[PDB]
RNA sequence: GAUGCCGAAGGCAGGGCUAGUGACUGGAGUGAAGUCGUAACAAGGUAGCCGUACUGGAAGGUGCGGCUGGAUCAC
RNA sequence: GCUGAGAAGCAAAAGGAGGAAUCCGCCCGAGGAGGGGCUCGCGUCUGAUUAGCUAGUUGGUGAGGUAAUAGCUUACCAAGGCGAUGAUCAGUAGCUGGUCCGAGAGGAUGAUCAGCCACACUGGGACUGAGACACGGCCCAGACUCCUACGGGAGGCAGCAGUGGGGAAUUUUCCGCAAUGGGCGAAAGCCUGACGGAGCAAUGCCGCGUGGAGGCAGAAGGCCCACGGGUCGUGAACUUCUUUUCCCGGAGAAGAAGCAAUGACGGUAUCCGGGGAAUAAGCAUCGGCUAACUCUGUGCCAGCAGCCGCGGUAAGACAGAGGAUGCAAGCGUUAUCCGGAAUGAUUGGGCGUAAAGCGUCUGUAGGUGGCUUUUUAAGUCCGCCGUCAAAUCCCAGGGCUCAACCCUGGACAG
């Protein structure tokens, strides 16, 4: 407000925070399964969701969501994740890669096949 | 009173605001030059001088209510620019002109006060007393 | 890098379209469901007119997108000289003179070398041209024979004033830079220039 | 020493160099003194402002041996 | 360049002086003027300045590990001096 | 060749700063459904709130001052 | 020439070519330009839950030392220096031309390209030398690897390639000195993983293609349908034209510089002929924002989601189909930064009840401060000069068939 208050450095920015601190600044990072299960949806959306938690090479753990349907992972398996949030889900940050290292493609998924890993059939 | 230019600029503003054509005003060298130039621009009908006491008074007659008091169509805006807490300059390629040149800007030079139109014609930039619509 | 789909469809839901197709729409017999979207939002309009633009000269966005930052660069009327850059398109030039059937003809045309510019041979569509130009037909049989058949036949003799015809040696010639009231189409350049705000 | 030599500029296969008064132990496009010629093989473009060219001649510059006869050609040896 | 005027805050060490000069300067954002206040160490031989003087200050070689300033006799000042008044 | 001064690791010793970890413990947050009560919002069934002291399983209670962001009645 | 008030004292050399002329050198001064060394104004991140820090420290003399000024060193004398306008301490960081974004004001960043600094296994020394405290030099200590006949040695890819390892992720143990630039040489020339080029990769930006024209309004099929018909769809099939690209043959550069010769790229770029529609379309989305909709399958399940939120029997939001829409050799998802955000606000906000006026005064630094004349000219303004490297951005031309890209010239800002 006043000018001999600005003056001693009184606008200051917030900086912006990452919405996915265990990646620390990469599109994906690989880690390996430490367990693999469900949890309930925050009411009222009621199912059963497939999460993992995955330790990674950064050192941290997180719970990663397992999109499409169905899938063959199990403990010591190598995958690889990236970020964004599921709403549902408190805490859940990070979704895995599907089609790469360890989690195979959805199987038969004919429509947005690049999305989950899935070859074109011919 | 920190700012003379400033509360001459507000009595004229407000005497506007509530529709009376009559303001006294306390003159100095700056307040009668602005005046003057201000009737040369034509914002304003008459000034004239009073003195009592050893002080002076310049006495606005102001333009006439809008075809009513109710019914204004236009107002007549005036603003303080560079005030005491930041000066503002301007060179010979800044001057600033006002709604395409509509209204008009005083500035201070080394020529004495004038409008932007002058500043423009001799060549010369200054400080940025005010701005009137 | 072409539109080489079914075009009498992207007709259909555009309007007229001159550098696309010479065949008048089907009676449209969509009056039996009567399906219509309600009505368009703004923004639907302010696309369409985009399109109209880009299916008539055979453009592809990204490059679209180049000539509207070269036009908001240039010192004017940005519309006007964005549909200028537009209508200078050698190919387009090539289909204004009556020497193509249409502009994927023309473009076909320039791609497979059968044109020359000042005694030069230029293949690409894109290129711009500019006042005191000459345009011709490489001396070959094929070139001659392409030209000579799809100029005589098609009896239209709108030339827009810019473009000069002449008849043995097919020498056109383009004369000047377009005018906006020359222009090539119906469109207002306003809109496109509005949908392009946010780029 | 002050060398009077060319710098490479252009792109891949197409070269075009300018001429320059830079101190001998710069890299080869690295920073200079003063601008002076302009040369390309390939539009057979050739040419020298001699005024510059000159004044370092005469302050010791050493030209380099495509530079040295190119300032032959344009006969700025004989008025040395 | 131009020296610098200032005022001296320390006379008592020996052939120096301690000066204070001030100046004002736009600051970068915001575009009023500020005064920045600097002090230096003088070389003064003869020792002739006290504590108050308004002097004006030179550069020259390094006298030590700061003084790089040779005080100076005051430059040009308006004359505290009675004039006229017509 | 020897020797003096200065001398890098190396040694010891106490400092400052921070990193990890630790029996147990204090509270915080989210958990439809559990227990106890019903403090708050209507004069919320003893008007409410702020500070403070004492006590109570717990929300709380009372004292002392203050305020209306108090209802009813007075106009 | 150097020391010195002087008297005086003190200091140099190198020859090799050629038959000779002559050439390249050598020593001492005195200049020039360029390259370095120093000194100072200004500008140069976050933290007060970091408040006092500094004793060769801040200055003075005398002696030393340095290529040169200097606490650079040392002895003596004096008590200064810096600090709430943030010293010291902790934390992060190479800096700048620039790049990205922004209507602008300004925010974020510092790959390639160019300048400067710093470093060379981890620390410390010096020596040589015009120049180093020296990446492919020396010495020592340490850590690590190798060779050894066991007594001893050898080494330093953050040079070009390359291997392991870490990792979401980043290429060939390539050709050549032909061009430009360097080193040495009288020259002939030799050496250059600088550089010039190739190879690999849709990493990005730009260009082009995957056909053009005609095509009963008749037939198969998908899908929808109140069974009337609609729609995929002039779309295909089908008939002709064309050949950029593809294929098979031919010729074949500039880049080379003034004596000829000399080309890694390459028999590549380009040019002439012969075939032939022939060799080449995917990917997101379709509830609102947001362009684009129906039907079958599921039933708070399986699943979607950027946010609101969808899904318990007819789902325009799930999955499939058909259809449409957007982009297009790319299309999406994630990460990062600015925008939108007027959401840290100078331009550009607020504080009675929404977050927000210290409980109230007195007052130090600090900020702002009435009128009149004069002075000065620090701000301020106007003119002229120097500079703010080239490249980039901006304007005007020119060259690669165009464009990207390159080249010439010039300039507003500040
Ligand atoms: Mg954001
Ligand atoms: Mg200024
Ligand atoms: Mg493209
Ligand atoms: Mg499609
Ligand atoms: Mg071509
Ligand atoms: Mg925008
Ligand atoms: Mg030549
Ligand atoms: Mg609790
Ligand atoms: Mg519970
Ligand atoms: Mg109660
Ligand atoms: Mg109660
Ligand atoms: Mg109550
Ligand atoms: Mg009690
Ligand atoms: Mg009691
Ligand atoms: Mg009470
Ligand atoms: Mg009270
Ligand atoms: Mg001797
Ligand atoms: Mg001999
Ligand atoms: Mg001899
Ligand atoms: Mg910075
Ligand atoms: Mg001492
Ligand atoms: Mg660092
Ligand atoms: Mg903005
Ligand atoms: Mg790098
Ligand atoms: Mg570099
Ligand atoms: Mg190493
Ligand atoms: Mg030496
Ligand atoms: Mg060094
Ligand atoms: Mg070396
Ligand atoms: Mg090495
Ligand atoms: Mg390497
Ligand atoms: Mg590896
Ligand atoms: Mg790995
Ligand atoms: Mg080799
Ligand atoms: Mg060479
Ligand atoms: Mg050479
Ligand atoms: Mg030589
Ligand atoms: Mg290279
Ligand atoms: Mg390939
Ligand atoms: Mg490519
Ligand atoms: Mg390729
Ligand atoms: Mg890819
Ligand atoms: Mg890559
Ligand atoms: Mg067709
Ligand atoms: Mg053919
Ligand atoms: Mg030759
Ligand atoms: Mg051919
Ligand atoms: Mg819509
Ligand atoms: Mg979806
Ligand atoms: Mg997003
Ligand atoms: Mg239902
Ligand atoms: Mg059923
Ligand atoms: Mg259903
Ligand atoms: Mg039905
Ligand atoms: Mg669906
Ligand atoms: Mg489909
Ligand atoms: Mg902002
Ligand atoms: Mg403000
Ligand atoms: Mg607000
Ligand atoms: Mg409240
Ligand atoms: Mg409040
Ligand atoms: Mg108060
Ligand atoms: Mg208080
Ligand atoms: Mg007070
Ligand atoms: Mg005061
Ligand atoms: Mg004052
Ligand atoms: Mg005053
Ligand atoms: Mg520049
Ligand atoms: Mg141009
Ligand atoms: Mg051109
Ligand atoms: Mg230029
Ligand atoms: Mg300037």
């Amino acid at each position: 407000p006043t000018i001999k208050q600005l003056i001693r450095n009184t606008r200051q920015p917030i900086r912006n925070v990452t919405k996915s601190p265990a990646l620390r600044g990469c599109p994906q990072r690989r880690g390996t399964c430490t367990r693999v299960y469900t949890i309930t949806p925050k009411k009222p959306n009621s199912a059963l969701r497939k999460v993992a938690r995955v330790r990674l090479t950064s050192g941290f753990e997180i719970t990663a969501y397992i999109p499409g349907i169905g899938h063959n992972l199990q403990e010591h398996s190598v995958v690889l994740v990236r970020g964004g949030r599921v709403k549902d889900l408190p805490g859940v940050r990070y979704h895995i890669v599907r089609g790469t290292l360890d989690a195979v493609g959805v199987k038969d998924r004919q429509q947005g096949r690049s999305k989950y890993g899935v070859k074109k059939p011919k | 009173g920190k700012d003379t230019i400033a509360d001459i600029i507000t009595c004229i503003r407000n005497a506007d605001m509530n529709r009376k054509g009559t303001v006294r005003i306390v003159s100095t060298n700056i307040t009668e030059n602005i005046v003057k130039i201000l009737l040369r621009e034509g914002f304003i009908e008459n000034a004239r001088k009073h003195q009592e006491r050893n002080k002076y008074f310049l006495v606005l007659t102001l333009r006439h209510r809008r075809n009513k008091k109710g019914p204004y169509l236009n107002t007549f805006h005036l603003k303080r620019v560079s005030r005491p807490g930041l000066r503002i300059y301007s060179n010979y390629q800044r001057i600033p002109r006002i709604l395409g040149g509509m209204g008009i800007a005083i500035l201070s030079t080394s020529r004495g006060i004038m409008t932007d139109r002058e500043a423009r014609l001799e060549g010369i930039g200054g400080e940025i007393l005010c701005y009137i619509w | 890098s072409r539109y080489r789909g079914p075009r009498f469809k992207k007709i259909r839901r555009l309007g007229a379209l001159p550098g696309l197709t010479n065949k008048r729409p089907r009676a449209g017999s969509d009056l039996r469901n009567q399906s219509r979207s309600g009505k368009r939002s703004q923004y639907r309009i302010r696309l369409e007119e985009k399109q109209k633009l880009r299916f008539h000269y055979g453009i592809t966005e990204r490059q679209l997108l180049k000539y509207v930052r070269i036009a908001r660069k240039a010192k004017g009327s940005t519309g006007q000289v964005l549909l200028q850059l537009l209508e200078m398109r050698l190919d387009n030039i090539l289909f204004r003179l009556g020497m193509a059937p249409t502009i994927p003809g023309a473009r076909q045309l320039v791609n497979h070398r059968h044109i020359l510019v000042n005694g030069r041979i230029v293949d690409i569509p894109s290129y711009r041209c500019k006042p005191q130009d000459t345009i011709m037909a490489r001396d070959e049989q094929k070139s001659i024979a392409l030209i000579q058949n799809s100029l005589d036949l098609s009896p239209r003799e709108e030339l827009p004033k810019h473009l000069t015809l002449n008849p043995f040696p097919y020498k056109g010639l383009v004369n000047q830079i377009i005018d906006s009231k020359w222009v090539g189409l119906k469109i207002n350049e306003l809109l496109v220039v509005e949908y392009y705000s946010r780029q | 020493m002050v060398k009077l030599r060319l710098k490479r500029c252009g792109r891949k296969q197409r070269a075009v160099y300018r001429i320059v008064a830079i101190d001998v132990r710069s890299r080869r496009e690295g920073r200079d003194l003063q601008k002076v010629g302009f040369y390309d093989p390939i539009k057979s473009q050739t040419y020298l402002n001699v005024p510059a060219i000159l004044d370092f001649l005469e302050k010791g510059a050493q030209p380099t041996e495509t530079v040295y006869d190119i300032l032959k050609r344009a006969e700025v040896f004989k008025e040395f | 360049m131009r020296s610098m005027q200032g005022k001296v805050i320390c006379a008592t060490n020996d052939k120096t002086v301690n000066v204070e000069v001030v100046r004002l300067a736009p600051h970068p954002k915001y575009k009023r003027r500020v005064r920045k206040k600097k002090k230096y160490q003088a070389h003064d031989p003869d020792n002739q300045f006290k504590v108050g003087d308004w002097v004006q200050l030179d550069k020259c070689r390094p006298i030590s590990k700061t003084k790089t300033f040779l005080a100076v006799a005051p430059e040009g000042r308006q004359s505290s001096a009675t004039r006229p008044k017509p």
